[PDB]
Protein backbone atom coordinates (compact mmCIF):
# COMPACT_ATOMS: atom_id res chain seq x y z
CA UNK A 1 0.00 0.00 0.00
CA UNK A 2 0.89 3.13 -0.78
CA UNK A 3 1.67 5.29 2.21
CA UNK A 4 2.38 9.39 2.74
CA UNK A 5 5.27 12.38 1.91
CA UNK A 6 6.98 14.56 -0.55
CA UNK A 7 9.31 17.75 0.26
CA UNK A 8 8.32 21.20 0.23
CA UNK A 9 12.00 21.41 -0.79
CA UNK B 1 26.10 15.01 19.78
CA UNK B 2 28.37 15.76 17.16
CA UNK B 3 26.09 18.50 15.94
CA UNK B 4 26.18 20.51 19.18
CA UNK B 5 28.84 22.67 18.30
CA UNK B 6 26.99 23.44 14.59
CA UNK B 7 24.76 26.18 15.03
CA UNK B 8 20.84 25.86 14.38
CA UNK B 9 20.62 27.67 11.07
CA UNK B 10 23.67 26.08 9.85
CA UNK B 11 22.18 22.58 10.17
CA UNK B 12 18.88 23.58 8.79
CA UNK B 13 21.32 24.67 5.70
CA UNK B 14 23.23 21.79 5.41
CA UNK B 15 19.88 19.45 5.66
CA UNK B 16 18.58 21.25 2.69
CA UNK B 17 21.92 20.69 0.76
CA UNK B 18 21.95 17.26 1.68
CA UNK B 19 18.64 16.57 0.73
CA UNK B 20 19.46 18.06 -2.66
CA UNK B 21 22.34 15.67 -2.74
CA UNK B 22 20.50 12.91 -1.85
CA UNK B 23 22.28 12.37 1.45
CA UNK B 24 19.64 11.78 3.41
CA UNK B 25 21.54 9.99 6.42
CA UNK B 26 23.77 13.41 6.83
CA UNK B 27 20.13 14.79 6.80
CA UNK B 28 18.59 13.15 9.24
CA UNK B 29 21.75 13.89 11.43
CA UNK B 30 21.98 17.63 10.61
CA UNK B 31 17.86 17.71 11.56
CA UNK B 32 18.45 15.47 14.49
CA UNK B 33 20.94 17.98 16.04
CA UNK B 34 18.60 21.00 14.81
CA UNK B 35 16.18 19.04 17.19
CA UNK B 36 18.41 18.98 20.32
CA UNK B 37 18.61 22.73 20.18
CA UNK B 38 15.87 22.72 21.74
CA UNK B 39 13.83 25.09 20.19
CA UNK B 40 9.95 24.32 18.73
CA UNK B 41 10.30 23.62 14.66
CA UNK B 42 8.17 25.85 11.96
CA UNK B 43 6.39 24.12 9.54
CA UNK B 44 9.73 23.46 7.08
CA UNK B 45 11.86 22.37 9.69
CA UNK B 46 9.25 19.57 10.32
CA UNK B 47 9.01 18.38 6.84
CA UNK B 48 12.98 18.73 6.66
CA UNK B 49 12.67 16.14 9.70
CA UNK B 50 10.29 14.02 8.12
CA UNK B 51 11.49 14.04 4.96
CA UNK B 52 15.14 12.36 6.01
CA UNK B 53 14.07 10.05 8.26
CA UNK B 54 11.50 8.63 6.18
CA UNK B 55 14.25 8.38 3.32
CA UNK B 56 16.61 6.67 5.40
CA UNK B 57 14.30 3.97 7.15
CA UNK B 58 12.80 3.50 3.80
CA UNK B 59 15.98 2.19 2.61
CA UNK B 60 16.10 0.12 5.51
CA UNK B 61 12.66 -1.23 5.26
CA UNK B 62 12.98 -2.91 1.56
CA UNK B 63 16.17 -3.66 3.03
CA UNK B 64 14.75 -5.40 5.32
CA UNK B 65 12.36 -6.71 3.38
CA UNK B 66 14.45 -8.28 0.89
CA UNK B 67 16.42 -10.11 3.26
CA UNK B 68 13.56 -11.44 4.97
CA UNK B 69 11.81 -13.06 1.63
CA UNK B 70 15.42 -14.69 1.27
CA UNK B 71 14.94 -15.80 4.90
CA UNK B 72 11.96 -17.38 4.56
CA UNK B 73 12.40 -19.09 1.54
CA UNK B 74 15.51 -20.98 3.26
CA UNK B 75 13.06 -22.26 6.02
CA UNK B 76 10.96 -23.62 3.15
CA UNK B 77 10.75 -27.61 2.40
CA UNK B 78 13.62 -28.63 0.22
CA UNK B 79 15.40 -25.76 0.66
CA UNK B 80 19.51 -26.40 1.61
CA UNK B 81 20.77 -25.39 4.19
CA UNK B 82 23.05 -22.36 4.19
CA UNK B 83 23.78 -21.78 7.66
CA UNK B 84 23.52 -18.82 9.80
CA UNK B 85 24.47 -15.89 7.36
CA UNK B 86 20.59 -15.02 5.87
CA UNK B 87 19.43 -14.71 9.39
CA UNK B 88 22.53 -12.83 10.94
CA UNK B 89 22.28 -10.37 8.17
CA UNK B 90 18.85 -9.80 8.39
CA UNK B 91 19.21 -9.04 12.24
CA UNK B 92 21.49 -6.78 11.36
CA UNK B 93 19.59 -4.76 9.10
CA UNK B 94 16.39 -5.23 11.70
CA UNK B 95 18.31 -3.82 14.61
CA UNK B 96 19.81 -0.97 12.83
CA UNK B 97 16.35 -0.20 11.29
CA UNK B 98 14.95 -0.34 15.68
CA UNK B 99 17.61 1.71 16.33
CA UNK B 100 16.30 4.92 13.72
CA UNK B 101 12.74 4.26 15.03
CA UNK B 102 14.06 4.29 18.87
CA UNK B 103 16.27 7.58 17.79
CA UNK B 104 12.51 9.46 15.73
CA UNK B 105 10.94 8.12 18.91
CA UNK B 106 13.03 9.63 21.57
CA UNK B 107 13.15 13.06 19.90
CA UNK B 108 9.48 13.24 19.58
CA UNK B 109 9.42 11.96 23.07
CA UNK B 110 12.07 14.37 24.39
CA UNK B 111 10.29 16.80 23.72
CA UNK B 112 8.83 18.09 20.43
CA UNK B 113 5.31 16.44 21.32
CA UNK B 114 5.23 17.90 24.78
CA UNK B 115 6.08 21.13 23.39
CA UNK B 116 3.67 20.95 20.29
CA UNK B 117 0.17 23.15 21.17
CA UNK B 118 -0.78 24.19 17.92
CA UNK B 119 -2.70 21.66 15.97
CA UNK B 120 -0.48 20.96 12.62
CA UNK B 121 2.63 20.63 15.21
CA UNK B 122 1.09 18.24 17.46
CA UNK B 123 -0.85 16.33 14.86
CA UNK B 124 2.54 16.19 12.44
CA UNK B 125 4.23 14.65 15.53
CA UNK B 126 1.93 12.26 16.87
CA UNK B 127 1.41 11.06 13.42
CA UNK B 128 5.11 10.28 13.12
CA UNK B 129 5.03 8.71 16.50
CA UNK B 130 2.25 6.25 14.94
CA UNK B 131 4.23 5.81 11.39
CA UNK B 132 7.46 4.91 13.38
CA UNK B 133 5.98 2.62 15.58
CA UNK B 134 4.23 1.02 13.18
CA UNK B 135 8.00 0.35 11.26
CA UNK B 136 8.63 -1.31 14.04
CA UNK B 137 5.65 -3.18 14.35
CA UNK B 138 6.51 -4.65 10.70
CA UNK B 139 9.38 -6.84 12.15
CA UNK B 140 8.39 -7.36 15.35
CA UNK B 141 7.49 -10.96 16.45
CA UNK B 142 8.05 -11.23 20.37
CA UNK B 143 6.33 -10.54 23.63
CA UNK B 144 5.78 -6.46 22.92
CA UNK B 145 4.28 -7.00 19.35
CA UNK B 146 1.12 -6.03 20.83
CA UNK B 147 1.81 -3.33 22.68
CA UNK B 148 3.77 -2.09 19.79
CA UNK B 149 0.73 -2.01 17.63
CA UNK B 150 -0.86 -0.49 20.79
CA UNK B 151 1.35 1.98 20.59
CA UNK B 152 1.49 2.76 17.01
CA UNK B 153 -2.76 2.40 16.84
CA UNK B 154 -2.53 4.76 20.47
CA UNK B 155 -0.64 7.77 18.87
CA UNK B 156 -2.79 7.10 15.00
CA UNK B 157 -6.10 7.54 17.41
CA UNK B 158 -4.93 11.06 18.81
CA UNK B 159 -3.29 12.44 16.10
CA UNK B 160 -6.83 11.46 14.10
CA UNK B 161 -9.12 13.15 17.19
CA UNK B 162 -7.11 16.27 17.37
CA UNK B 163 -7.56 16.29 13.22
CA UNK B 164 -11.18 15.78 12.91
CA UNK B 165 -11.71 18.67 15.74
CA UNK B 166 -9.27 20.94 14.64
CA UNK B 167 -8.40 20.70 10.49
CA UNK B 168 -10.06 21.21 7.62
CA UNK B 169 -11.07 17.58 5.50
CA UNK B 170 -8.50 18.77 3.09
CA UNK B 171 -5.60 19.39 5.21
CA UNK B 172 -2.62 17.57 3.75
CA UNK B 173 -1.42 16.16 6.72
CA UNK B 174 -5.24 15.18 8.46
CA UNK B 175 -5.17 12.96 5.10
CA UNK B 176 -1.79 11.97 5.13
CA UNK B 177 -2.69 10.97 8.88
CA UNK B 178 -5.99 9.46 7.52
CA UNK B 179 -3.74 7.59 5.29
CA UNK B 180 -1.30 5.99 7.02
CA UNK B 181 -3.96 5.10 10.23
CA UNK B 182 -5.72 3.16 7.24
CA UNK B 183 -2.15 1.47 5.68
CA UNK B 184 -1.22 0.48 9.91
CA UNK B 185 -5.28 -1.22 9.72
CA UNK B 186 -4.97 -2.87 6.92
CA UNK B 187 -0.96 -4.19 7.22
CA UNK B 188 -0.53 -4.17 10.93
CA UNK B 189 -3.65 -4.62 12.93
CA UNK B 190 -5.30 -7.50 10.15
CA UNK B 191 -8.42 -5.33 10.14
CA UNK B 192 -8.84 -4.96 6.37
CA UNK B 193 -12.11 -3.59 6.64
CA UNK B 194 -11.34 -0.98 9.13
CA UNK B 195 -8.78 0.23 6.45
CA UNK B 196 -11.05 0.43 3.87
CA UNK B 197 -13.78 2.34 5.46
CA UNK B 198 -10.93 5.08 6.57
CA UNK B 199 -10.25 5.21 3.31
CA UNK B 200 -13.24 5.75 1.96
CA UNK B 201 -14.43 8.30 4.16
CA UNK B 202 -11.36 10.28 4.19
CA UNK B 203 -11.46 10.49 0.88
CA UNK B 204 -15.39 11.73 0.49
CA UNK B 205 -15.33 14.02 3.30
CA UNK B 206 -11.96 15.48 1.66
CA UNK B 207 -14.22 15.79 -2.24
CA UNK B 208 -16.84 17.66 -0.39
CA UNK B 209 -14.46 20.34 0.75
CA UNK B 210 -12.22 20.93 -2.38
CA UNK B 211 -14.67 23.68 -3.41
CA UNK B 212 -13.21 26.06 -0.51
CA UNK B 213 -9.49 25.90 -2.20
CA UNK B 214 -7.20 27.96 -4.07
CA UNK B 215 -5.64 26.43 -6.73
CA UNK B 216 -2.71 25.76 -4.92
CA UNK B 217 -4.17 23.95 -2.17
CA UNK B 218 -6.33 21.74 -4.38
CA UNK B 219 -3.28 19.98 -5.82
CA UNK B 220 -1.98 19.69 -2.46
CA UNK B 221 -4.70 17.63 -1.13
CA UNK B 222 -6.14 15.91 -4.37
CA UNK B 223 -2.38 14.34 -4.40
CA UNK B 224 -3.28 12.46 -1.48
CA UNK B 225 -6.59 11.69 -1.91
CA UNK B 226 -5.08 10.17 -5.55
CA UNK B 227 -3.08 7.59 -2.63
CA UNK B 228 -6.22 6.86 -0.83
CA UNK B 229 -7.91 5.95 -4.32
CA UNK B 230 -4.72 3.87 -5.19
CA UNK B 231 -5.10 1.92 -2.31
CA UNK B 232 -8.52 1.36 -2.19
CA UNK B 233 -8.20 -0.05 -6.10
CA UNK B 234 -5.37 -2.11 -4.50
CA UNK B 235 -7.97 -3.74 -2.00
CA UNK B 236 -10.79 -3.65 -3.48
CA UNK C 1 38.74 -4.82 11.88
CA UNK C 2 35.14 -5.43 12.75
CA UNK C 3 34.91 -8.00 10.43
CA UNK C 4 38.00 -10.43 11.23
CA UNK C 5 35.89 -12.67 13.64
CA UNK C 6 33.64 -13.47 10.66
CA UNK C 7 34.36 -16.32 8.33
CA UNK C 8 35.71 -15.61 4.40
CA UNK C 9 33.06 -17.76 3.34
CA UNK C 10 30.41 -15.60 5.39
CA UNK C 11 31.49 -12.77 4.38
CA UNK C 12 31.57 -13.39 0.32
CA UNK C 13 28.22 -14.57 0.87
CA UNK C 14 26.93 -11.46 2.83
CA UNK C 15 28.15 -9.06 -0.01
CA UNK C 16 26.11 -11.10 -2.13
CA UNK C 17 22.76 -10.64 -0.11
CA UNK C 18 23.77 -7.31 0.56
CA UNK C 19 24.07 -6.40 -3.12
CA UNK C 20 20.55 -7.99 -3.31
CA UNK C 21 19.43 -5.50 -1.14
CA UNK C 22 21.50 -2.52 -2.29
CA UNK C 23 23.25 -2.22 0.96
CA UNK C 24 26.58 -0.92 -0.57
CA UNK C 25 27.83 0.26 2.21
CA UNK C 26 27.39 -3.37 3.85
CA UNK C 27 28.46 -4.93 1.08
CA UNK C 28 31.87 -2.96 0.74
CA UNK C 29 32.35 -3.47 4.27
CA UNK C 30 31.73 -7.01 4.13
CA UNK C 31 34.48 -7.51 0.86
CA UNK C 32 37.07 -5.47 2.58
CA UNK C 33 36.80 -7.92 5.39
CA UNK C 34 37.09 -10.72 2.88
CA UNK C 35 40.17 -9.28 1.17
CA UNK C 36 42.09 -8.73 4.62
CA UNK C 37 41.58 -12.60 5.51
CA UNK C 38 44.83 -12.25 2.84
CA UNK C 39 43.65 -14.80 0.31
CA UNK C 40 43.81 -13.93 -3.23
CA UNK C 41 40.69 -13.24 -4.52
CA UNK C 42 38.58 -15.40 -7.43
CA UNK C 43 37.36 -13.58 -10.66
CA UNK C 44 33.67 -13.53 -9.28
CA UNK C 45 34.79 -11.73 -5.71
CA UNK C 46 37.00 -9.28 -7.55
CA UNK C 47 33.98 -8.16 -9.14
CA UNK C 48 31.70 -8.48 -5.84
CA UNK C 49 34.74 -5.93 -4.04
CA UNK C 50 34.60 -3.57 -7.52
CA UNK C 51 30.63 -3.16 -7.72
CA UNK C 52 30.54 -2.45 -3.89
CA UNK C 53 32.76 0.16 -3.92
CA UNK C 54 31.70 1.70 -7.19
CA UNK C 55 28.18 1.84 -5.89
CA UNK C 56 30.17 4.00 -2.55
CA UNK C 57 31.61 6.19 -4.31
CA UNK C 58 29.39 6.69 -7.21
CA UNK C 59 26.66 8.24 -4.77
CA UNK C 60 29.99 10.17 -3.00
CA UNK C 61 31.38 11.65 -6.54
CA UNK C 62 27.09 12.67 -7.62
CA UNK C 63 26.65 14.35 -4.03
CA UNK C 64 30.23 15.85 -4.35
CA UNK C 65 28.87 17.34 -7.78
CA UNK C 66 25.71 18.39 -6.58
CA UNK C 67 27.48 20.65 -3.40
CA UNK C 68 30.25 21.85 -6.00
CA UNK C 69 27.86 23.04 -8.30
CA UNK C 70 26.15 24.96 -5.75
CA UNK C 71 29.27 26.26 -4.39
CA UNK C 72 30.12 27.69 -7.45
CA UNK C 73 27.25 29.52 -8.13
CA UNK C 74 27.41 30.97 -4.39
CA UNK C 75 30.60 32.78 -6.16
CA UNK C 76 29.66 34.49 -9.00
CA UNK C 77 28.66 38.01 -9.16
CA UNK C 78 25.72 38.95 -7.81
CA UNK C 79 25.58 36.10 -5.50
CA UNK C 80 24.12 36.81 -1.87
CA UNK C 81 26.31 35.81 0.90
CA UNK C 82 25.55 32.50 2.48
CA UNK C 83 28.16 31.68 4.92
CA UNK C 84 30.96 28.70 5.00
CA UNK C 85 27.85 26.20 4.99
CA UNK C 86 28.19 25.11 1.42
CA UNK C 87 31.84 24.84 1.74
CA UNK C 88 32.10 23.03 4.75
CA UNK C 89 29.36 20.70 3.82
CA UNK C 90 31.33 19.82 0.19
CA UNK C 91 34.40 19.47 2.11
CA UNK C 92 32.83 17.09 4.53
CA UNK C 93 31.52 14.58 1.88
CA UNK C 94 35.05 15.10 -0.12
CA UNK C 95 36.99 14.32 2.47
CA UNK C 96 34.68 10.91 3.17
CA UNK C 97 35.24 10.40 -0.91
CA UNK C 98 38.81 10.32 -0.34
CA UNK C 99 38.76 7.99 2.29
CA UNK C 100 37.05 5.22 0.52
CA UNK C 101 39.46 6.13 -2.86
CA UNK C 102 42.40 5.40 0.27
CA UNK C 103 40.62 2.77 1.47
CA UNK C 104 40.97 0.91 -1.95
CA UNK C 105 43.87 1.87 -2.63
CA UNK C 106 44.85 0.52 0.41
CA UNK C 107 43.60 -2.84 -0.14
CA UNK C 108 45.09 -2.73 -3.61
CA UNK C 109 48.61 -2.00 -2.33
CA UNK C 110 48.14 -4.26 0.57
CA UNK C 111 48.58 -6.70 -0.74
CA UNK C 112 46.24 -7.71 -4.02
CA UNK C 113 48.01 -5.86 -7.03
CA UNK C 114 51.58 -7.96 -5.37
CA UNK C 115 50.07 -11.08 -5.19
CA UNK C 116 48.65 -10.52 -8.89
CA UNK C 117 50.34 -12.90 -11.34
CA UNK C 118 47.93 -13.95 -14.07
CA UNK C 119 46.99 -11.33 -16.53
CA UNK C 120 43.13 -11.35 -15.40
CA UNK C 121 44.00 -10.36 -12.04
CA UNK C 122 46.91 -7.63 -12.54
CA UNK C 123 44.82 -5.72 -15.09
CA UNK C 124 41.81 -5.71 -12.92
CA UNK C 125 43.36 -4.45 -9.95
CA UNK C 126 45.98 -1.92 -11.89
CA UNK C 127 42.51 -0.56 -13.78
CA UNK C 128 41.03 -0.19 -10.00
CA UNK C 129 43.81 1.60 -8.93
CA UNK C 130 43.89 3.96 -11.96
CA UNK C 131 40.01 4.29 -11.34
CA UNK C 132 40.17 5.60 -7.51
CA UNK C 133 43.50 7.88 -8.48
CA UNK C 134 41.11 9.03 -10.92
CA UNK C 135 38.09 9.71 -8.60
CA UNK C 136 40.91 11.71 -6.39
CA UNK C 137 41.88 13.61 -9.46
CA UNK C 138 38.26 14.81 -9.68
CA UNK C 139 38.08 16.44 -6.40
CA UNK C 140 42.02 17.60 -6.58
CA UNK C 141 43.39 21.08 -6.22
CA UNK C 142 46.76 21.69 -4.21
CA UNK C 143 50.54 21.10 -5.01
CA UNK C 144 49.59 17.08 -4.99
CA UNK C 145 47.31 17.44 -7.82
CA UNK C 146 49.73 16.68 -10.61
CA UNK C 147 50.77 13.91 -8.71
CA UNK C 148 47.48 12.07 -8.52
CA UNK C 149 46.82 12.84 -12.08
CA UNK C 150 50.60 10.93 -13.03
CA UNK C 151 49.50 7.75 -10.35
CA UNK C 152 46.24 7.20 -12.42
CA UNK C 153 47.89 7.51 -15.88
CA UNK C 154 50.71 5.26 -14.77
CA UNK C 155 48.32 2.60 -13.18
CA UNK C 156 46.24 2.86 -16.23
CA UNK C 157 49.29 2.57 -18.22
CA UNK C 158 50.67 -0.71 -16.98
CA UNK C 159 47.05 -2.37 -16.80
CA UNK C 160 47.02 -1.22 -20.62
CA UNK C 161 50.64 -2.51 -21.44
CA UNK C 162 49.64 -5.87 -19.90
CA UNK C 163 46.18 -6.23 -21.41
CA UNK C 164 47.96 -5.82 -25.04
CA UNK C 165 50.25 -8.15 -24.38
CA UNK C 166 48.09 -11.11 -22.59
CA UNK C 167 44.10 -10.57 -23.88
CA UNK C 168 42.26 -10.46 -26.89
CA UNK C 169 40.66 -7.09 -27.78
CA UNK C 170 37.32 -8.23 -27.21
CA UNK C 171 38.28 -9.19 -23.74
CA UNK C 172 35.95 -7.03 -21.41
CA UNK C 173 38.35 -6.21 -18.84
CA UNK C 174 40.77 -4.88 -21.06
CA UNK C 175 37.59 -3.27 -22.85
CA UNK C 176 36.37 -1.53 -19.68
CA UNK C 177 39.85 -0.40 -18.95
CA UNK C 178 40.13 0.71 -22.38
CA UNK C 179 36.80 2.81 -21.93
CA UNK C 180 38.37 4.28 -18.65
CA UNK C 181 41.52 5.47 -19.76
CA UNK C 182 40.06 7.08 -22.62
CA UNK C 183 37.57 8.54 -19.91
CA UNK C 184 40.81 9.94 -18.12
CA UNK C 185 41.96 11.42 -20.98
CA UNK C 186 39.08 13.53 -22.00
CA UNK C 187 37.78 14.49 -17.96
CA UNK C 188 41.07 14.90 -16.10
CA UNK C 189 44.29 14.93 -18.61
CA UNK C 190 42.84 17.97 -20.90
CA UNK C 191 43.31 15.28 -23.69
CA UNK C 192 40.11 14.79 -25.66
CA UNK C 193 42.21 13.74 -28.92
CA UNK C 194 43.62 11.04 -26.99
CA UNK C 195 40.53 10.03 -25.59
CA UNK C 196 38.98 10.15 -28.63
CA UNK C 197 41.81 8.03 -30.44
CA UNK C 198 42.31 5.23 -27.93
CA UNK C 199 38.06 4.85 -28.03
CA UNK C 200 37.68 4.15 -31.63
CA UNK C 201 40.80 1.95 -32.26
CA UNK C 202 39.72 -0.18 -29.06
CA UNK C 203 36.24 -0.18 -31.13
CA UNK C 204 37.61 -1.35 -33.98
CA UNK C 205 40.29 -3.73 -32.97
CA UNK C 206 37.09 -5.26 -30.77
CA UNK C 207 34.92 -5.37 -33.58
CA UNK C 208 37.82 -7.43 -35.92
CA UNK C 209 37.60 -10.24 -33.29
CA UNK C 210 34.25 -10.61 -32.23
CA UNK C 211 34.11 -13.56 -34.79
CA UNK C 212 35.70 -15.50 -32.59
CA UNK C 213 33.62 -15.29 -29.53
CA UNK C 214 30.45 -17.43 -28.61
CA UNK C 215 26.89 -15.76 -28.43
CA UNK C 216 27.65 -15.37 -24.83
CA UNK C 217 30.94 -13.59 -25.29
CA UNK C 218 29.77 -11.24 -27.89
CA UNK C 219 27.33 -10.24 -25.76
CA UNK C 220 29.09 -9.02 -23.23
CA UNK C 221 31.79 -7.56 -25.05
CA UNK C 222 29.52 -5.50 -27.52
CA UNK C 223 27.72 -4.47 -24.03
CA UNK C 224 31.34 -2.06 -23.20
CA UNK C 225 32.11 -1.71 -26.88
CA UNK C 226 28.63 0.36 -27.05
CA UNK C 227 29.67 2.47 -23.94
CA UNK C 228 32.77 3.42 -26.09
CA UNK C 229 30.36 4.07 -29.06
CA UNK C 230 28.45 6.39 -26.75
CA UNK C 231 31.50 8.39 -25.55
CA UNK C 232 32.65 9.03 -29.11
CA UNK C 233 28.97 10.34 -29.89
CA UNK C 234 29.15 12.62 -26.92
CA UNK C 235 32.66 13.95 -27.89
CA UNK C 236 32.48 14.12 -31.67
CA UNK D 1 31.02 10.21 -20.08
CA UNK D 2 30.38 6.77 -20.00
CA UNK D 3 32.44 4.73 -17.41
CA UNK D 4 32.80 0.98 -17.11
CA UNK D 5 30.17 -1.88 -14.91
CA UNK D 6 28.07 -4.97 -13.85
CA UNK D 7 27.39 -7.71 -11.10
CA UNK D 8 27.99 -10.79 -11.91
CA UNK D 9 25.50 -11.65 -9.55
CL1 LIG E 1 18.02 27.50 5.42
CL1 LIG F 1 25.89 -9.63 9.68
CL1 LIG G 1 -7.99 3.35 17.98
CL1 LIG H 1 -7.83 -2.00 13.65
CL1 LIG I 1 28.70 -17.24 -1.61
CL1 LIG J 1 29.46 19.87 7.42
CL1 LIG K 1 50.78 6.93 -20.21
CL1 LIG L 1 46.76 12.28 -21.81
NA1 LIG M 1 19.45 -30.31 -1.82
NA1 LIG N 1 26.97 -20.28 5.19
NA1 LIG O 1 21.61 40.59 -3.08
NA1 LIG P 1 24.94 30.53 6.61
Amino acid sequence: AHSSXASLQ
Amino acid sequence: GAMGSMERASLIQKAKLAEQAERYEDMAAFMKGAVEKGEELSCEERNLLSVAYKNVVGGQRAAWRVLSSIEQKSNEEGSEEKGPEVREYREKVETELQGVCDTVLGLLDSHLIKEAGDAESRVFYLKMKGDYYRYLAEVATGDDKKRIIDSARSAYQEAMDISKKEMPPTNPIRLGLALNFSVFHYEIANSPEEAISLAKTTFDEAMADLHTLSEDSYKDSTLIMQLLRDNLTLWT
